[PDB]
């Protein structure tokens, strides 16, 4: 057992062993980027790979070429800090090799010269962080990884709804990585039909003419040859005893000298039989049977060298004569069976206007792009460049294994592009299915379902980053003069820079972070969507790709998906899920080697799942771990039944493994209905972060990897111990089994501190651990928000009891005790960004002087010299920030104005006040305040304050490292030096800069003391270097917008607590909107005077399937029991026996479960100090389906003390008469949802209005006033409310003329109204008549 | 036109692009005129752009 | 809120069901001869189904077509 779970062990349920333990969370966003950016010395997926593809780069055939070497990133710009404060995007110079070489005229290829131009730059690409975001404006975003259709080829239906025949129809879609699309499809006619892309559709047989096809070869390709003798006189025919299946016979067919079927008996069984065994080649027969049948190949007269019939023409009995008195012994007809091999593509040959190869070629120009002339230039080049051609055409490797796999090939990997045969055999096989031999593909399986992520998104945008370059360079590369320009000349970095910046700026799949809440952080980055660029879209489809499909078992999580518009289209990703080497959804199983289960892992991919019979997650397997039982329930091909003991080949990994992050958190979630689980893992993201970090008393055990596996909280790099801990610092003594052999030191882990999150809450980081305590490599050191000692803790757990008060919970509503907002606990930080902008107007430019027209020292006293608030002024709303004033000269007052200047004498400024003053309602506290300067002007008095206060804190930082790196190196120096040579006391007394000297005996120790001196002035240079750079950043220009001279920023903390309005709910989707505010005095309490914080309606539980919010509760009820029990031994001071025995036996409880426990940890030191922390409760941990059961609740609720029943009796605090029958009492985590009240809260009297429209417009955030919609006004128009409606839609809207004219009657206390006539029909009326309308107002 | 293309050259020359006080000099005039030129210079946007 | 979502399954999936339940009928009591072809029903589909009307072979092969037509 470890460290950090020495101090708190959460005592454990559920049986099942387990086997893996759950990987970092953030495995896909972290790796796929890493793939991305990387030397790959070949060619999988990167930007190796992206640059080999396009790469060599040549000028048009005049043999001046540019060819690719390798690349280079550049060092950030700025740091993670760094980059995010000043506003830039967290990016890397990309300097690529390149090399331009000549070929000489006219040259059997070799060159004059070749300038192997050094890494020119293209652009700075974004980076991703060590928690897996990227900054793209100092603002962290997110890349959503995306489920799209897997390229390659899938036969489809269209079943039913088509035409309202039935029938269905079948259609096959060759779906490439890159490049055009190709369709083939067919219609009730059974016609094969092609189109590119989604255009024109076109008949099927004209791609084979392009390929230089003729009609010949289009007959030899998809039918067999009949071939027809004449012998003798008059007609035979070679039968294959097969051919006549499916079909009646159409003569006397005889053979062999016996008539095995006369005319009109169905060729069966029998008569196959008997041809086939009888060796039946040639038979005799009429003249009419080719009246039918098609000739294949061209036959022409060798007389008049004319054309006879032409491939793909009928025979007659007429047509035969011809062909016959020719000479002609063979004509091969067509094999036509409309059960078997269908007359298909024999039709649509006389479906097609074109011939010969030029004319489909011009088809397929003109069809593409109609209205302008086809070329035979253009034609031919148009059809090689669409499928065949290397550059606008990639299948990919998994889209040439997909092709290869669903077409029964061998090879896994092959062409990039389509090949004349690769277009042929899919036409085969589609063909086979409309036959009934074979079945068509479904959309929602997750093997024809493919994951990308960052990393190869962005390849695919550097891909076209480079199309774009390219035809430049092949451009300049054309004219290019001798030995002058070099390929950085033509290589432009806008063009590149910009293909990449458009994507991680504006994209439905680059997103600002939902991070209110560590689990809300790795929700997101663990998360899918199907819309957007390349996949599906929320009109097309289609219930069935939102539909939860059965191979999302382990892959995707069933329950966490949105409750919108988009159910289904977004999906998160579940718990052990990986992503296939071809990039597939594979999850992990245990492989099940006769009768045994194994403890070797497999990872399967959707399509290797279905074929194999895998256990079940809840399946009890002892001693050499055989099958208990004889038969186990098991799932198989898509379904699930109960199995034999040795036919299945594998086994769940974990009770867990089909859900996601969100829903493993949801505790005795199988109590609970999927509805509202749902609802639950969606609201526990939404959990703002608490001022107090508190612990889930009900816990499933997920909550320690999430915190840790989410950045937001602090994690060793490396074991040892605590040099220092400060709430700023904490420095981390290596051990010496884990640190390095030089530079030796210490690991020093600088904590986050009060700080905007993207939602405007407060993300803060505390120190976990005291001084000189042991941590080991991987432990926790410091707790983020909403993590509470390593466990990841969303919320405050609190007394629950379930009653009617009053009514005060109606419906949802929640009702709660004074003792919470008392104890500041569900009392919220937030942090809003408030910025002030000097820019320049025609009129002037804007100074932030405090010197404010019309104000009072009151104002001024909070403001400084300079014009800015001073940091750490607590102030509210109207409070003015940062005093501004823009140039507005002659105002032009009027008479009674003037006389009042002249009255009071006031020197009617000749400037305006636009000071940044604080929102109305809104109150907080001035915690930091940031001056952006153009480069040039000159920072005012505060700026300048300021940029050397961040000097001098910035050079304490660095010296504060040198001061204990090296006490950290020179005590390492210290302890070697004693070993052939200790002098302990001797050494220590002279200065200790004045050690280096002492050398060392022959041995390796002489040579050891060689490696910290270097590291050492290495020390002493790169202090002085990180010192230099960080001078220089702030005293630098910081770089504004145009129009703009200086910026000024404030940042408040407004510290919220919690009243009517909030919205609240536990992890069981039971929401609540908090509606009074109740005394201690009047809670509910029971015989021993404890009040209950919180009173839940009872009514809210039977409807909404949610019956795991009890057990949490009675087991929270208990779990609060043994921290009772403690709390008094431990008040009692009873001593370490009495307390360990008790503990001792609440970790085992009944028998038969996981948890393992002492008496290990040291009897005294380390026992003690967790009974502390289990005094406020006990930790309980209900694994999501391996969860508690009623026994071991209500057992721990006898060990507490506590009845079995969960209820109690309660005492009414107003009336303090007993409450009738017992109720339910308990401890439920419940978490504060950022809907707060005062948030929502919006009231206009009268504001700004619209320009356009003379309409109420939010613009100073005194909101616009509400929208009375179309259904709104059927609502006024139901009631007789005539006037109530003119006023909605005149006077307190659009009457540009009324709405001044009502609130001067209003103040004069006339309710009145003076309408005329609203300017939204003044401007129709104008708007009509600019157009050529002569509309009018008619008579009086 | 001048100001396109002294940023051209010195777009990959310099790393990224010259400061605003940099084409100032290569440019012959008052040198700060650029922000009162670049103001003017730019077109006006659609009022019915999508927001 | 929400519930009504819930409320909307439960009433759906209850329609099916019943609608399936119903195609089997209850205490009926007949013949043996087959309608569509005379085949001989044994008893025990009488037993197992009262009121059967179709042989075995019958109950399969209209079955299948339907599906061939699917
Ligand atoms: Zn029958």
């Amino acid at each position: 057992y470890s460290y950090t779970e020495k101090k708190r062990i959460r005592k454990d349920f559920g049986k099942r062993p387990q086997v893996l333990d759950v990987p970092y969370l953030l495995s896909i966003q972290l790796d796929s980027f890493q793939k991305f950016i990387e030397q790959d010395p070949e060619g999988q997926y990167g930007l190796e790979a992206a640059f080999r593809s396009v790469f060599p780069i040549q000028s048009y055939s005049g043999n001046s070429e540019l060819q690719y070497v390798s690349y280079r990133l550049g060092e950030p710009v700025f740091d993670v800090q760094e980059c995010q404060i000043r506003g830039v995007t967290y990016s890397a110079p990309l300097r690529v090799k390149l090399r331009l070489v000549i070929y000489e005229r006219e040259a059997p290829e070799g060159t004059v010269k070749d300038i192997k131009e050094q890494e020119v730059y293209m652009g700075e690409i974004p980076l991703m962080t060590d928690n897996g975001t990227f900054v793209i404006n100092g603002t962290e975003r997110v890349i959503v990884s995306q489920l799209h259709r897997s390229p390659g080829v899938f036969f489809d239906s269209d079943k039913g709804k088509t035409h309202s025949s039935g029938k269905v129809l079948y259609n096959a879609r060759i779906i490439p990585y890159r490049g055009s699309w190709l369709d083939f499809e067919f219609d009730p006619k059974d016609n094969l039909f092609v189109r590119i892309d989604r255009r024109r559709k076109l008949p099927a047989t004209i791609i084979l003419r392009a390929l230089n096809y003729t009609t010949e070869q289009i007959l030899d390709l998809f039918f067999e040859k009949v071939i027809f003798e004449i012998r003798d006189n008059k007609l035979q025919m070679e039968l294959v005893p097969e051919r006549l299946r499916g079909e009646t016979a159409s003569f006397d067919i005889e053979a062999n000298g016996k008539v095995y079927v006369e005319k009109g008996r169905r060729i069966t069984a029998r008569h196959i039989r008997q041809l086939e065994k009888d060796d039946v080649k040639l038979i005799e027969v009429p003249v009419e049977y080719i009246a039918g049948k098609v000739v294949a190949k061209d036959y022409i007269d060798e007389s008049t060298g004319e054309l006879i019939c032409a491939a793909n023409m009928e025979l007659s009995l007429d047509l035969l004569a011809k062909l016959s008195q020719s000479g002609h012994k063979r004509i091969e007809t067509l094999f036509t069976n409309d059960l078997d091999h269908g007359p298909y593509i024999s039709e649509t040959l006389r479906v097609d206007p074109t011939n010969d190869r030029l004319s489909a070629l011009v088809e397929i120009y003109r069809m593409m792009r109609p209205g302008e002339p086809p070329t035979r230039e253009a034609a031919e080049s148009l059809f090689e460049n669409l499928f065949f051609s290397e550059d606008r055409y990639d299948l990919s490797a998994v889209g040439r294994m997909k092709f290869n796999r669903s077409l029964l090939r061998e090879e896994i990997e092959g062409s990039g592009i389509l090949s004349k045969d690769d277009i042929i055999d899919v036409m085969k096989k589609l063909i086979d299915i409309r036959n009934g031999k074979g079945e068509v593909d479904d959309i929602d399986h997750l093997g024809n379902r493919r994951i990308r992520s960052v990393g190869e998104m962005a390849e695919n945008q550097f891909r076209v980053g480079l199309v774009r370059v390219e035809r430049a360079v092949k451009e300049r590369l054309s004219l290019g003069d001798l030995d002058t320009l070099m390929p950085q000349d033509m290589i432009n970095a806008k063009p590149i820079s910009a293909a990449v910046k458009e994507f991680f700026g504006s994209s439905q799949l680059s997103q600002f972070m939902d991070q209110n809440n560590p689990l809300s952080e790795i929700t997101h980055k663990r998360r899918i969507s199907a819309l957007g660029p390349g996949g599906l879209t929320r009109e097309r489809a289609g219930f069935e790709v939102r539909d939860v499909h059965p191979t999302h078992y382990g892959r995707v999580c069933p329950i966490e998906t949105p409750e919108g518009p988009n159910i289904g289209l977004i999906n998160s990703l579940s718990v052990y899920a990986q992503t296939n080497e071809y990039g597939f959804l594979e999850t992990p199983y245990r492989k099940v080697t006769d009768g045994v289960v194994t403890d070797e892992i497999h990872y399967l991919s959707a399509i290797e799942e279905g074929n194999y019979v895998i256990a079940q997650a809840n399946s009890n397997l002892d001693e050499e771990g055989h099958f208990v039982e004889d038969l186990v329930t098991c799932r198989s091909k898509g379904e699930s039944s109960l199995f034999s003991r040795d036919q299945v080949d594998y086994m769940d990994v974990s009770t867990q493994q089909v859900v996601s992050v969100g829903a493993s958190l949801i505790p005795f979630l199988e109590h609970d209905d999927a509805n509202r689980a749902l609802m639950g893992a969606n609201m526990q993201r939404q959990a703002v972060p608490t001022l107090r970090a508190d612990k889930p008393l009900v816990g499933t055990g997920m909550e320690r990897a999430v915190a840790v596996d989410s950045g937001v909280t602090a994690v060793a790099k490396r074991g040892g111990v605590v040099q220092y801990v400060d709430a700023s610092r904490i420095v981390i003594k290596v051990n010496e089994d884990e640190m390095y052999p030089g530079e030796a030191g210490i690991d020093i882990y600088n904590l986050t501190k009060y700080t905007r999150s993207n939602q405007n809450t407060c993300i803060n980081q505390m120190p976990c651990v005291s001084l000189g305590e042991p941590v080991e490599r991987g432990d926790v050191l410091a707790d983020g928000p909403s993590t509470d000692l390593g466990e990841l803790a969303l919320g405050q757990n609190m007394r629950v009891a379930f009653m009617p008060w009053n009514g005060y919970n109606f419906e949802d509503s929640i009702l709660v005790s004074e003792r919470v907002v008392q104890e500041d606990r569900f009392t919220t930080i937030h942090i809003q960004e408030l910025a002030c902008v000097s820019r320049d107007t025609k009129l002037g430019p804007e100074e932030i002087t405090a010197d404010i027209p019309n104000v009072g020292e009151a104002a001024l006293s909070k403001l400084d010299e300079s014009g800015i608030v001073y940091i750490g002024a607590e102030v509210t709303g109207g409070d003015i920030l940062v005093g501004k004033v823009t140039p507005k000269g002659e105002t032009q007052l009027t008479p009674e104005e003037k006389l009042l200047r002249a009255i009071f004498g006031e020197k009617a400024s000749d400037v305006k006040d636009s000071s940044l003053r604080v929102p109305n309602g809104v109150s907080g506290t001035v915690i930091d305040v940031q001056v952006f300067t153009r480069d040039g002007v000159e920072k005012d008095k505060r700026a300048l304050e300021i940029e050397e206060m961040q000097l001098k804190q910035a050079k304490k930082d660095l010296s504060e490292e040198l001061q204990i790196l090296e006490a950290g190196l020179f005590s390492r120096i210290r302890a070697v030096l004693v070993a052939g040579g200790v002098e302990a006391e001797k050494l220590d007394k002279l200065p200790r800069d004045r050690w280096l000297e002492l050398g060392l005996t022959d041995e390796e120790k002489q040579n050891q003391l060689e490696q910290l001196a270097e590291q050492y002035d290495e020390l002493k240079h790169e202090f002085e270097k990180k010192l230099e750079a960080k001078r220089r950043k702030i005293t630098q220009g910081d770089d504004l917008a145009p129009g703009v001279l200086k910026i000024v920023k404030v940042y408040l903390a407004v510290k919220r607590r919690i009243q009517p309005g909030d919205k609240m709910a536990g992890r069981h989707g039971n929401k609540g909107v908090i509606s009074k505010i109740n005394p201690i005095e009047d809670m509910p309490y029971d015989e021993n005077g404890t009040p209950v914080d919180i009173v839940l309606n009872p009514l809210g539980v039977p409807s909404r399937m949610n019956i795991g919010q009890i057990l949490e509760t009675h087991l929270g009820m208990a779990a609060k029991g043994i921290g009772d029990k403690i709390n008094a031994m431990l008040k009692q001071q009873q001593e370490v026996a009495k307390l360990r025995e008790f503990i001792q036996r609440a970790y085992d409880l009944g028998a038969d479960v996981r948890q393992k426990v002492d008496l290990s940890t040291f009897s005294d030191e380390e026992v003690m100090r967790l009974a502390e922390n289990l005094r406020k409760g006990m930790p309980i941990a209900t694994p999501v389906f391996d969860g508690a059961k009623e026994a071991e609740i209500k057992e721990l609720l006898k060990l507490g003390d506590l009845p079995t029943s969960g209820q109690i009796r309660l005492y009414d605090g107003r009336t303090g008469e007993q409450f009738e029958r017992p109720v339910t009492v308990g401890y439920m985590y419940m978490l504060k949802l950022n809907h707060l009240v005062d948030d929502k809260m919006h009231a206009r009297s009268t504001g700004s209005y619209s320009l356009v429209t003379q309409q109420p417009l939010g613009g100073k955030a005194q909101f616009g006033g509400q929208r009375f919609g179309e259904m709104e006004v059927w609502a006024l128009e139901a009631y007789g409310a005539a006037y109530t409606l003119q006023e909605m839609l005149t006077v307190k809207s659009d009457d540009v003329n009324g709405r001044t004219k009502m609130y001067k009657n209003i103040v004069d206390g006339n309710h009145q109204m003076e309408p005329g006539m609203p300017e939204s029909f003044n401007v129709l009326l104008k708007e009509i008549r600019s157009l050529g309308i002569n509309i009018e107002l008619e008579d009086e | 036109n001048k100001l396109n293309r002294i940023s051209r050259q010195m777009l990959q020359e310099m790393g990224r692009e010259p400061t605003p006080e940099e084409l100032a000099e290569r440019m012959l005039m008052p040198e700060d005129k650029i922000r009162k030129v670049l103001k003017i210079a730019k077109e006006p946007i659609s009022m019915e752009t999508p927001i | 809120e929400a519930d009504e979502a819930y409320s909307v399954t439960e009433q759906l999936t209850m329609t099916g069901i019943n609608r399936i339940r119903q195609k089997i009928n209850a205490h009926g009591i007949p013949v043996y001869l087959c309608e569509a072809c005379g085949n001989p029903i044994p008893e025990a589909r009488r037993k197992i189904f009262p009121g059967v009307t179709l042989c075995v072979e019958c109950q399969a092969y209209q079955e299948r077509q339907r599906k061939h037509y699917a």
